[PDB]
RNA sequence: GGACCUGGCGGUGCUUCAUAUCCCUCUAGAGGAGCCUGUUCUGUAAUCGAUAAACCCCGAUCAACCUCACCACCUCUUGCUCAGCCUAUAUACCGCCAUCUUCAGCAAACCCUGAUGAAGGCUACAAAGUAAGCGCAAGUACCCACGUAAAGACGUUAGGUCAAGGUGUAGCCCAUGAGGUGGCAAGAAAUGGGCUACAUUUUCUACCCCAGAAACGAUAGCCCUUAUGAAAUAAGGGUCGAAGGUGGAUUUAG
């Protein structure tokens, strides 16, 4: 049920930890808090992989800088 | 050559609303998170109130798949009460017999 | 998407590899309504 | 023939249970005969199970426009046949999964294949 | 027919065919192993199992096709022609002939089956005119070759035995006697388990009757069967009970219960209380809601 | 009166075949299915894109053989092979039969994207079951 | 690859190639279609991506003047386009590198500055059938010749060739195998003389075309174009190219073209192929059993190394490297065929069952002449037995058999005295197609009524002939209006007087008066016979009549018979006097 | 639609509602008249669509086939009158049919 | 038309060589008269040479146990054997601990996508992991919504990931860091 | 006008029956109160279809926008479409049903009777009827052969739907077609069907039937919070403590 479809060997880290593309605030922040929040659902996404997990981490970055 | 225009404006509802998903996603859940001031979420709800009224998932309605009908449609299979009747009483459907228990 | 299936049997039709007898009522009719209307 | 035994120790199938799922008996138990005659011919060992059938009961009205009183309802007839595999190769398990996907039968079939790979802890 | 001939030849060499092609190479498959075959190879599938697949021979597909009742000139062969049911009248002809010379001297057949035997369409009046006949021969003191007329007509009566099947006693556990039997009434299973022995002992569930049954028409239910007997303060059983409610759980043990005393009690009783009504199910359940309805049986509002 | 698939009696000259003369109530009963999908079970998802296929598919193959197909189809379909099993009668040519089964072949192959076959059961004359 | 329908069933090897080529029709049908329509099918459900179920897009979607859009067409073997905006590019002032020049020359010279057939090439072999036992020298001379293109003087190639600044290896190369292909073999060797000034190295395939090009050259000896074949490989030596399978094979083609005086050239090819170490292909002995195969020769030595090349080549197993596989078997059996030989034939089709040989059996043509041959064979010289079971295990399984192939199985049969098997061989003749061939159905007739046979094989032979009359009578109206052989006839008659249905028979003396053909005697005998058992003088006059008629030298003894063996009433007596008075 | 597309028979139900015509085409013709090999002209095998001078004159003659099968459905037939015209007391009914018992009249 | 194979057809012939595939019915390859259809009142069922029924059966025609037979002759070179692991399922627990779910789920169409056939769940025995004793107390404190107390079965569920082996990665890698995580003696153990 | 034939009718005769229907009977309701939901009427700039049995929680297994075909305002012309139209006709239709049907008849092809009229065809101790085919029946599904389902032909009511879709006829194309935005679904009243009650076999609590206590009733109104949604209908809590005293004629269901 998996012929192909190989994700460019995320391998398992990529998917649910996102700290590496987290790349902590000041943690006790409420921005932080969401980050937790989100990065926990991206981990529980598995329709989803790591490259759209990353922009949309990116995406809520760069709204979150432009406010 | 869609089946009537009511068919035609669904699949504009489909296709736009399916490209203008992730947005309105991330906004929404900046709504219903309960840690951001109130005027961080209200600029917010100002620009999901102008994302367009057409890409909303409230305007989905499910017709049949075949011929438009809003109601009285069979989700598994997408078709009307009396399509799927004809279909499934001609016989072309597997599976499908008469109830009677 | 309906456009890839009616225009192909439409294509195909009129390639003459097609043929549906809805098409063909409608063209009989219209030569008629054309001749008399 | 080729055949190319090429590195690693076996993978250690335990219980590759297969779900058969039908609209029809007879097409259910003719695999049933037909599954367990090859696996007798194989040498792995072969149990038979019936899960009780589900009826996906359903109802539609009758006419287009009025008359809600006189309705139609249709079934489906969900069958269940469990063949368990106990104690089979990898190598024979693909083999013999091989086989019988090759010959499964049409829209009335559904494998569901439960494969208990057993391994070593760390 | 030459339509039968060859359709004969063509079952023959297929029926060749089809051993050699399961597996069956000696010249003898039979019936049901032709059955079997064509089960497997073709899955039927069909609730008509006219619909599913069969291969007989020609003689049982085809019907009984009546041979030409007259020959190249005209003058047909049976003397009782123009009657139009020639083999009918002349069974009533030849009975009447026997009554007749037996005088000088001095279960039953069904409709369908004598039209299968005569090959002929017969009216109802006509079948019992004939069995009249007949029941006037039987009447009548008459000769061997007679009775062996009516016993060929006769055929069987296929009785049945309402003697209740008895358990085998189980002497098991330590040093025990008991009897496991089981019982359904309203979705409710009761398997129950007595000891011959005991003085009086109830199990449902690993609690006592008192616990699991709160209600005394359930006591009373548990009661029946002990009372019936008179055999009250003498066993003990227990009892796995799954589904249902309280009284179709109590008809079910009162169910197996009695269908394991049968095996504890003497074959008279045993006729007696099932004669009293404790080793039948109860057929009764719930039925089911029809469209359009308001209930199994209970309608709607104002239809006239 | 019910006529959701019953083939009336006109005057007792009218040929009809088993499938036509049989009754919807007669479904499991006596006739069985014309397409054998396994997306109509307990589980499973793209049943409804399997139906529109399927009426996309009786179409076109009557469009495309016009006016030989005996009676209707049976579709088949199993793993990722398509089974289009004809019953085709014995009026036109067998260049023109071969010639539209390759056509319908990787048409529909192309179309569907996996391995469809025809195959064609060439019959002299539509069938009569009774005579209605 | 045929269906099963009986309907749908070819019933000879010309149906069959008709069904293919119309199925083959049809896929390349929808081909074009798809191709011409994308856009219809661009969504693919399919998982894994399946891209030769992806479209071919053959329109240039690179519309600016580029070298990526020159790679582009060359890709799309465009061939003028590609010149076209190559000339664009010059005029453009833009630098064409070298591999992409070197890449449209590589086109030019592949397709002889014509596009690609939009046909697929299946053509070329639409010989009739009934033309495969003579002429096989004139046969060749207007077969050997396909319409290619012929390298005509200024061509677009040979302006690239001036046009491009820094000539090397890869286009001497390409220009001097474009020539070879396009048969400018004189400019070829000059452009390889060129090459040789210029101080450059040719490859396999230019030295090979080379070598075709000496060999094609008019108007030189065998031994000068033997001696250039020397010094052709003695300057591959020089060059240090290693010469290969394909190589020598070009070698083995061009003294298969030189004949007789080449067999111990090719022995000694083959010898250098064993002692540098290179395999030699089924092509290798196909084009050594071609080369000492001639008809004419007397000694059959020649015919004896197929013998050596079979005890060299047994128990086998073969891959494809050369394209002229299917020609070795086809070839080698043809040796079989010219001579004689039961165990070679048999020793060549275990070889066949060894292995992909059956893959390496071929085309269609090349397979029905194999098994037609060889069971021609089969039938010549084997007992009737295992012909019967090399029939039902070949026909119609491997392939349709022909008209010779049927007259050779009577002549079998008839060796054989195995007579009862006629009308079954009939039925699979009448079923396979042969239902219209005249020379068949004399001979089936004449080995038929050849004898007198038990009476269910006459009722059988009376079944057969009548439906031989019947498909004589149902040819209406063709240009070959074959009238009614005589021996034919004749035949037919016997049998049906053998048979006792005297009545057709009669009608069919009927048909004799109508076709004005001469009866036999012998037939007239039982004719005689035939109304000495019905007893009827009218039919005995009738049959003398048509004896007078024709006015056959037996009808005297006819008359004479006639008046021993029937009471005459005096009017037909001086009419059968009359009839003598006239023959006299 | 394609789908919502129906089937001849129906269609003539439909239209002529009595209960309360397209054998004069090839296999193969189209507007665009692309004529295969298989279809229309029989199995060079060449690829080819014809001018568009053949198209006209070949739709033009399909026409005029249609005003003729047009007409050879309007002829008139000749009726015989019986005592009057569109009457039945002199009509001419045939010979009596043929008897099965080997009988003809 | 033409006289079929049917008849032609002889005793003693090899039915695998006959049907090679799962086809359709086609009453001329079958040398069987087979009969389909529910019978009109004074007729027969019906014949074989058309019947869509006899099309719409699945037809298991492609096998019988000989064909079955010769196909194992072909396909018994592809298994080894198992070692002496026993059919004692203590002795098997023994010798191999942890036992993981791993399944596919088997359509039929287009598309081999069923995303629930990533699911992946691990079960292993305390009794045979051999090595908890107040690392167990804090093991089943963690785990508190599974183990069972009839059975000392650990179930952990992944089905967070796309992908089946990254599935298994996620089960092991779990197993490993809970285990590590309990022998780590925290700090406010002891104020329980 | 006279005499008939066939059918329908009869507050038409005799006889035998109906059994949840015919009555006497048996149980539980409606009709009386509140609420929900359709319909009529009124209203609005504001769809349409059903309308005794066989309409009235009906198309809808379902309208905040969407649905939507309604209205208001403003825009589009080869308009997603070799356009379309939810424009008119269910009295042109196919398609999909109701009703008799909680029936057993409808009948090709013949033969006979009636001076060869419409028409009719019955007597088993038998006087002209024989009958292919549909239907009942039979065979199937569910737990049995019982029961419930399914099934019930020809025809009836021009019975329902051009609005599920297709479609003939007539019409439009500056329109009656297409798109965008905003509103339409309120009761001086009435009526159909449901839900909850008017309590003592009741009410609250634990238990899920061996107690303690009382000695009533809105799923309505208002407020708060939550769910889902761009934008509240639904849910919970708070608040409140209606009318209501087991309902006549008539009627429903078993
Ligand atoms: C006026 N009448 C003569 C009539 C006429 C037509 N149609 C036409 O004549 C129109 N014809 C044109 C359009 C001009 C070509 C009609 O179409 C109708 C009717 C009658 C109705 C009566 C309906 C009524 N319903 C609404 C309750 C009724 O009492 C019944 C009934 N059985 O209950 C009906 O029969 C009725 O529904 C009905 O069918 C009518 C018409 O169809
Ligand atoms: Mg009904
Ligand atoms: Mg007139
Ligand atoms: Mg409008
Ligand atoms: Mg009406
Ligand atoms: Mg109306
Ligand atoms: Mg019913
Ligand atoms: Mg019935």
């Amino acid at each position: 049920n998996e012929a192909g479809f190989d994700d460019d060997g995320s391998e398992f880290h990529e998917h649910i930890f996102l700290e590496k593309h987290l790349e902590s605030f000041p943690k006790q922040g409420p921005i932080r808090h969401f980050m937790e929040l989100v990065t926990c659902g991206l981990s529980k996404n598995p329709y989803l992989s790591v490259k759209q997990k990353v922009e949309h981490i990116e995406w809520f970055r760069n709204y979150f800088n432009e406010k | 050559h869609y089946v009537d225009w009511r068919m035609w404006r669904d699949v504009k509802r489909r296709k736009m609303a399916y490209e203008y998903a992730d947005e309105r996603l991330r906004i929404n859940s900046l709504r219903k998170n309960t840690i951001l001031p109130k005027i961080l979420q209200d600029v917010a709800d100002e620009e999901i109130a102008a994302l367009p009224r057409d890409s909303c998932p409230v305007r989905i309605r499910n017709r049949c798949v075949m011929t438009s009908r809003p109601r009285g449609v069979k989700r598994r299979w997408r078709l009307s009460r009396i399509v799927f009747r004809h279909l499934a009483d001609h016989g072309q459907l597997s599976g499908i017999q008469r109830a009677t228990w | 998407n309906h456009h890839t299936y009616a225009e192909l049997m439409q294509t195909l039709r009129f390639l003459g590899l097609y043929r549906d007898e809805h098409q063909d009522f409608m063209d009989e009719q219209k030569r008629l309504k054309k001749l008399r209307g | 023939p080729v055949v190319t035994i090429s590195d690693e120790p076996d993978i250690l199938y335990k219980r590759l249970s297969v779900l058969v799922k039908g609209h029809d008996k007879a097409v259910l138990d003719s695999y049933e005969y037909f599954a367990v005659l090859a696996a007798k011919e194989l040498g792995i060992s072969i149990k038979v199970h019936e899960p009780p059938r589900k009826i996906e009961r359903f109802t539609l009205l009758q006419s287009v426009h009025i008359y809600k009183k006189h309705r139609v309802q249709y079934e489906m007839r969900t069958l269940y046949r469990c063949l368990e595999l106990e104690h089979l190769t990898g190598s024979t398990a693909d083999v013999y999964l091989e086989y019988i996907q090759r010959n499964l039968p049409e829209g009335v079939a559904m494998e569901v294949t439960k494969t208990q790979l057993e391994q070593l802890p760390e | 027919e030459d339509f039968i001939k060859k359709q004969i030849e063509e079952f023959n060499i297929g029926k060749r065919h089809l051993a050699n092609m399961m597996g069956e190479d000696p010249e003898t498959f039979t019936q049901e192993d032709i059955d079997r075959a064509i089960a497997y190879l073709f899955p039927s599938g069909l609730f008509e199992k006219r619909a599913r697949p069969v291969m007989k021979h020609p003689e049982q597909i085809f019907p009984r096709q009546r041979a030409i009742q007259w020959g190249e000139d005209g003058r047909p062969f049976h003397y009782l022609f123009y009657t139009g049911k020639q083999s009918y009248y002349s069974l009533m002809h030849d009975v009447y002939g026997m009554l007749l010379n037996l005088e000088k001297h001095q279960r039953w057949l069904i409709k369908e089956e004598l039209e299968e035997m005569l090959v002929e369409k017969l009216s109802d009046l006509d079948y019992m005119q004939f069995i009249r006949l007949l029941e006037k021969l039987l009447t009548s003191q008459c000769g061997a070759a007679e009775e062996e007329f009516v016993q060929r007509f006769r055929r069987s009566v296929t009785l049945e035995s309402k003697k209740q099947l008895i358990e085998p006693v189980q002497y098991d556990e330590q040093g025990m006697a008991f009897s496991k039997s089981e019982g359904k009434r309203k979705t409710a299973k009761a398997e129950a388990i007595v000891y011959k022995h005991g003085s009086g002992r109830i199990k449902v569930n690993g609690i006592d009757y008192q616990l699991y049954f709160p209600i005394t028409q359930d006591r009373e239910q548990l009661m029946f069967p002990f009372h019936f007997v008179d055999r009250l303060g003498k066993h003990d059983v227990t009892c796995t009970v799954s589904g249902g409610g309280r009284s179709a759980q109590a008809g079910a043990i009162r169910l197996a219960m009695a269908k394991a005393l049968c095996s504890f009690v003497t074959e008279d009783e045993v006729e007696w209380m099932r004669q009293a009504g404790l080793l039948t199910t109860d057929p009764r359940v719930r039925e089911r809601k029809k469209p359009g309805q308001e209930g199994a049986r209970r309608k709607f509002t104002w239809k006239k | 009166k019910n006529r959701a698939a019953r083939v009336r009696v006109s005057k007792g000259d009218k040929p009809v075949t088993y499938e036509e003369a049989h009754a919807p109530h007669y479904i499991a009963h006596r006739k069985g299915w014309l397409s054998l999908h396994t997306g109509n079970l307990d589980g499973e998802d793209h049943a409804a894109e399997r139906t529109v296929e399927d009426v996309f598919l009786r179409k076109f193959m009557w469009g495309t053989f016009p006016g030989c197909l005996a009676d209707q189809l049976v579709l088949k379909r199993r793993g990722n092979q398509l089974e289009i099993c004809a019953v085709v009668l014995r009026q036109l040519s067998p260049h023109k039969y071969y010639f539209l089964v390759g056509y319908s072949e990787t048409l529909l192959s192309y179309f569907y994207k996996c391995p469809v076959r025809l195959h064609l059961q060439t019959v002299p004359s539509k069938v009569v079951y009774k005579y209605l | 690859v045929f269906q099963d329908d009986p309907y749908l069933m070819p019933a000879s090897s010309l149906e069959s190639r008709s069904f293919l080529l119309a199925k083959k029709s049809g896929e390349n049908v929808a081909k074009f279609i798809i191709n011409s329509y994308p856009k219809y099918f661009q969504k693919d459900i399919a998982e894994p991506h399946i891209p030769c179920l992806m479209p071919e897009y053959f329109e240039p979607q690179i519309k600016d003047i580029s070298e990526a859009a020159l790679k582009e067409r060359i890709e799309l073997r465009k061939v003028k386009a590609s010149v076209d905006m190559f000339d664009q590019l010059l005029q453009a002032g833009t630098t064409v590198s070298l591999e992409t020049t070197n890449s449209l020359l590589d086109l030019l010279c592949y397709y002889g500055d014509q596009e690609p057939s939009t046909d697929y090439h299946f053509q070329q072999t639409g010989q009739s059938e009934a033309l495969e036992e003579e002429n096989d020298e004139t046969s060749r001379r207007k077969a050997g010749h396909q319409f290619g293109v012929t390298w005509r003087a200024k061509n677009n190639a040979e302006r690239i060739f001036s046009l491009m600044p820094e000539k090397n290896e890869h286009s001497y190369c390409t220009m001097i195998r474009g020539m070879v292909k396009h048969r400018a073999y004189e400019q070829a060797l000059n452009l390889y003389t060129e090459l040789l000034n210029n101080r450059l190295h040719a490859d396999v395939y230019t030295f090979n075309a080379l070598i075709e090009a000496t060999v094609c050259a008019i108007n030189e000896k065998f031994e000068e174009k033997w001696s250039k074949i020397l010094e052709l490989l003695r300057h591959m030596v020089a060059q240090k190219v290693k010469p290969n399978l394909q190589t020598f094979n070009t070698i083995l083609k061009c003294l298969r073209r030189f004949h007789v005086f080449a067999r111990s050239p090719a022995l000694q090819v083959l010898r250098e192929m064993k002692a540098i170490g290179i395999e030699p292909s089924l092509a290798t002995y196909h084009h050594i059993i071609r080369l000492f195969d001639q008809p004419g020769d007397p000694l059959k030595r020649s015919s004896f190394i197929i013998y050596d090349i079979m005890n060299e080549l047994m128990g086998k197993r073969f891959s494809p490297k050369d394209p002229d596989d299917d020609k070795f078997f086809q070839s080698a059996m043809s040796i079989c065929s010219s001579l004689r030989d039961l165990e070679l034939a048999y020793q060549v089709h275990g070889l066949l069952k060894t292995g992909d040989n059956w893959k390496f059996i071929g085309p269609d043509q090349h397979r029905n002449f194999y098994y037609s041959k060889f069971f021609d064979l089969i039938c010549l010289m084997e007992q009737i037995d295992v012909t019967l079971k090399w029939y039902e295990d070949l026909i119609p399984s491997a392939y349709f058999p022909h008209s010779q192939t049927m007259i050779h199985l009577l002549q079998a049969l008839d060796v054989a005295n195995r007579l009862e098997v006629i009308p079954k061989i009939w039925k699979d003749s009448k079923e396979y197609g042969h239902t219209f061939r005249s020379d068949l159905r004399e001979e089936i007739l004449m080995l038929m009524a050849r004898d007198k046979h038990p009476p269910e094989l006459q009722v059988a032979f009376a079944d057969c002939a009548a439906d031989i009359k019947s498909a004589y009578e149902s040819q209406p109206i063709r240009q070959t209006a074959q009238d009614w052989p005589a021996t034919s006839l004749n035949c037919i008659a016997i049998l049906f007087l053998r048979a006792g249905r005297t009545q057709e028979a009669w009608k069919m003396l009927g048909l004799f008066r109508k076709h004005n053909k001469i009866p036999r005697s012998e037939l007239l005998n039982e004719l005689m016979d035939s109304a000495k058992v019905s007893n009827s003088p009218s039919q005995a006059i009738e049959v003398v009549e048509l004896a007078s008629a024709f006015s056959l030298p037996i009808c005297e003894g006819l008359t004479q018979r006639v008046m021993s063996d029937f009471a005459i009433n005096q009017e037909q007596k001086e009419a059968l006097s009359n009839l003598t008075a006239l023959t006299s | 639609s394609f789908f919502t597309k129906l089937t001849a028979d129906e269609l003539w139900k439909g239209a002529l509602a009595e209960t309360g015509l397209n054998r004069g085409q090839i296999i193969g013709e189209g507007r665009y008249g692309f004529l295969w090999p298989g279809l229309n002209v029989p199995l060079v095998q060449t690829i080819a669509q014809r001018s568009k001078e053949e198209q006209e004159k070949v739709e033009a003659d399909m026409i005029q086939q249609r005003e003729e099968w047009d007409r050879k459905k309007k002829m008139k037939v000749k009726r015989e009158r019986g005592w009057s015209g569109n009457s039945w007391g002199g009509i001419s009914l045939g010979p009596p049919d043929p008897g099965p018992c080997g009988e003809t009249y | 038309a033409l006289p079929p194979r049917t008849e032609k057809m002889a005793v003693d012939q090899d039915w695998p060589s006959v049907y090679p595939v799962a086809a359709p019915f086609k009453p001329s390859a079958v040398p069987l008269p087979v009969r389909m259809g529910y019978p009109v009142k004074k007729g027969v069922p019906m014949a074989k040479e058309g019947n869509l029924e006899l099309l719409k059966i699945p037809n298991f025609l492609h096998l019988t146990p000989v064909a079955i037979k010769k196909h194992c002759e072909a396909l018994k070179d592809f298994c080894t054997e198992w070692p002496a692991a026993l059919d004692s399922d203590e002795k098997c627990e023994k010798h191999f601990p942890i036992e993981i779910d791993s399944t596919d789920y088997v359509s039929s169409g287009p598309s081999v996508r069923n995303p629930r056939a990533r699911v992946v769940v691990l079960r292993v025995k305390l009794s045979s992991l051999n090595l908890d004793d107040h690392a167990k107390k804090k093991l089943i404190k963690l785990v508190g919504e599974r183990y069972c107390k009839t059975t000392d079965v650990l179930t952990i569920k992944t089905d967070r990931c796309p992908l089946r082996r990254q599935n298994y990665d996620y089960a092991v890698y779990l197993l490993t860091v809970l285990y590590h995580e309990s022998w780590n003696t925290e700090e406010w153990e002891k104020s329980k």
